[PDB]
């Protein structure tokens, strides 16, 4: 019934703007209102702007107004949302939604596939692998925690495994965070008895074949 | 300023009464409408309830909600939970010139639910020269596999919280997630230690750890 | 479509003297209800606001008055109290919408307004479609009163204080109520219907 297709640019380098459009097809755009809302990763829906049927009402948040602008064009039967003065906190996924019913804008009805807009830079280099020293100190606890970690890697993912008969290793994904000291980190857990008190030494085998850049270092005991 | 506080999760025995609540304060919640939405994982949001009393076409008859004037809050109830009904639900409300979306109460229709465990070791001096700090709190084999970690260090929150996306590991179909952060050394040195509090279910037996540092 | 003329009235009457401006024989565009960003409350009882335009009313009404801010939530069917009985009683089958918006920065005075008065107490609920302009002297006891305060003689007229030191519940608010009736008569007012 309701089908929306969005076209435009994706990843954009800082310094230039991006043309974003939410074309309307299969429904009478000129009879229904349109809106643009932001869904930051992890967090819930956050209002940014609202445009009335005639466009005379444009409301924006107080702390971000002046730079962020909303727009629409009934004559062209298309949607435009011009973004001005994009910053490092503006990186998120965007969607275009039409209001529930006619002349009602207090609710959302239909969400398209959306478009991805990012304002950042890609370094895609530097393993910076530092060995994680084992530390158990089993005073009737029998707990051993160690793993292999890589920082600031791109592109994802990284193949890390125990490369033995057991295939139930507790691998983890990477946190792609771009705000508030977000540093990538990978970790894994292996269930072994208290035989890692310096008896068996584990070396994390990581070979970045596409880049031919590898970081390998010895494992040193704890200091206490 | 219009912040909201809701319980992380709610679960009751089968055959009991279950409802989804988004309780607001600092103003009547029945003054304006509340819109119910369903957000399936990987699917575009779709309205299932609007204006608290009407259902769109094709919505199952088991979906209903109303307003209880005794407490002045919006409650959404679904009878006869089924596998096909599993999704994410949030409340909705607009205040003057801006729209505020609540945290929402998660409804899931699922097996076992063993309590998780915490393993942590903060003498990781090897990574001290790379970044500030990183606490390790590995959680696995927990149902549901969607747990978020809330910490209030003494009386002030910590802004270093890091969350994974609890991905499903290969064909095991289980979940694996953890919460790391850059912690100030003053926090765990002035006090005796630092703990990792995990919110899984209503059954918490001890939640106590006995570390023996060098 | 002179709804804005009612909206921008310079002066407002007292709570006891709510004025009814009859609306009939005029095509209702209903464009004023869209800009709800400036309206504090927007709710309807006994009628679906979505189907307001698709259905035609034989006659329609609009009522405007000014009350305090905290009384918005008490305008609801099935509610009792002094405000719900001696001021305005809402029938359970009321069909209409209640709209109000902030007017404190325009309808509040530094020294306090002394223009909106009413009757604090009465023996029973007001009969339907009655204009409560009566200023009868309240006499709880059996001792007769000569119009002057004294032994069991309490003056029923009290004045409100609008001061900056007052709380949020003392703010003045603009209230406009719309009621649409469908009697045993053919419809006379229809929406634009696109």
């Amino acid at each position: 019934e309701v089908q929306l297709v969005e076209s435009g640019g994706g990843v954009v380098q800082p310094g230039r703007s991006l043309r974003l459009s939410c074309a309307a097809s299969g429904f009478t755009f000129s009879s229904y209102g349109m809106h643009w809302v932001r869904q930051a990763p992890g967090k819930g829906l956050e209002w940014v702007a609202v445009i009335s049927y005639d466009g005379s009402n444009k409301y924006y948040a107080d702390s971000v107004k002046g730079r962020f602008t909303i727009s629409r064009d009934n004559s062209k039967n298309t949607l435009y949302l011009q973004m001005n003065s994009l910053r490092a906190e503006d990186t998120a996924v965007y969607y275009c939604a039409n209001g529930f019913g006619e002349y009602y804008y207090y609710a959302m009805d239909v969400w398209g596939q959306g478009t991805t807009v990012t304002v950042s830079s890609a370094s895609t280099k530097g393993p910076s692998v530092f060995p994680l020293a084992p530390s158990s100190k089993s005073t009737s606890g029998g707990t051993a925690a160690l793993g292999c970690l890589v920082k600031d890697y791109f592109p994802e993912p990284v193949t890390v495994s125990w490369n033995s008969g057991a295939l139930t290793s507790g691998v983890h994904t990477f946190p792609a965070v771009l705000q508030s000291s977000g540093l990538y980190s990978l970790s894994s857990v292996v269930t072994v008895p208290s035989s890692s008190l310096g008896t068996q030494t584990y070396i994390c085998n990581v070979n970045h074949k596409p880049s031919n850049t590898k970081v390998d270092k010895k494992v040193e005991p704890k200091s206490c | 300023n219009f912040m909201l506080t809701q319980p992380h999760s709610v679960s009751e025995s089968p055959g009991k009464t279950v409802t989804i609540s988004c309780t607001g304060s600092s103003g009547s919640i029945a003054s304006n409408y509340v819109q119910w939405y369903q957000r399936r994982p990987g699917s575009a949001p779709t309205t299932v309830i609007y204006e608290d009393n009407q259902r769109p076409s094709g919505v199952p008859d088991r979906f209903s909600a109303s307003i209880d004037s005794s407490s002045n809050s919006a409650s959404l109830t679904i009878s006869g939970l089924k596998t096909e009904d599993e999704a994410d639900y949030y409340c909705q409300s607009y205040d003057s010139s801006n729209w505020v979306f609540g945290g929402g109460t998660k409804l899931t229709v699922l097996q076992p639910k063993a309590a998780p465990s915490v393993t942590l070791f903060p003498p990781s001096s090897e990574e001290l020269q790379a970044n500030k700090a990183t606490l390790v709190c590995l959680i696995s084999d927990f149902y549901p596999g969607a747990v978020t970690v809330a910490w209030k260090a003494d009386s002030s929150p910590v802004k270093a919280g890091v969350e994974t996306t609890t991905p499903s590991k290969q064909s095991n179909n289980k979940y694996a997630a953890s919460s790391y952060l850059s912690l100030t050394p003053e926090q765990w040195k002035s006090h005796r230690s630092y703990s990792c509090q995990v919110t899984h279910e209503g059954s918490t037996v001890e939640k106590t750890v006995a570390p023996t540092e060098c | 479509c002179p709804f804005g003329e009612v909206f921008n009235a310079t002066r407002f009457a007292s709570v006891y003297a709510w004025n009814r401006k009859r609306i009939s024989n005029c095509v209702a565009d209903y464009s004023v209800l869209y800009n709800s960003a400036s309206f504090s409350t927007f709710k309807c009882y006994g009628v679906s606001p979505t189907k307001l335009n698709d259905l035609c009313f034989t006659n329609v009404y609009a009522d405007s008055f000014v009350i305090r801010g905290d009384e918005v939530r008490q305008i609801a069917p099935g509610q009792t109290g002094k405000i719900a009985d001696y001021n305005y009683k809402l029938p359970d089958d009321f069909t209409g919408c209640v709209i109000a918006w902030n007017s404190n920065n325009l309808d509040s005075k530094v020294g306090g307004n002394y223009n909106y008065r009413y009757r604090l107490f009465r023996k029973s609920n007001l009969k339907p479609f009655e204009r409560d302009i009566s200023t009868e002297i309240y006499q709880a006891g059996s001792k007769p009163c000569n119009g002057v305060e004294g032994f069991n003689c309490y003056f029923p007229l009290q004045s409100y204080g609008f001061q900056p030191t007052n709380g949020v519940g003392y703010q003045p608010y603009r209230v406009v109520v719309l009621s649409f009736e469908l009697l045993h008569a053919p419809a006379t007012v229809c929406g634009p219907k696109k």
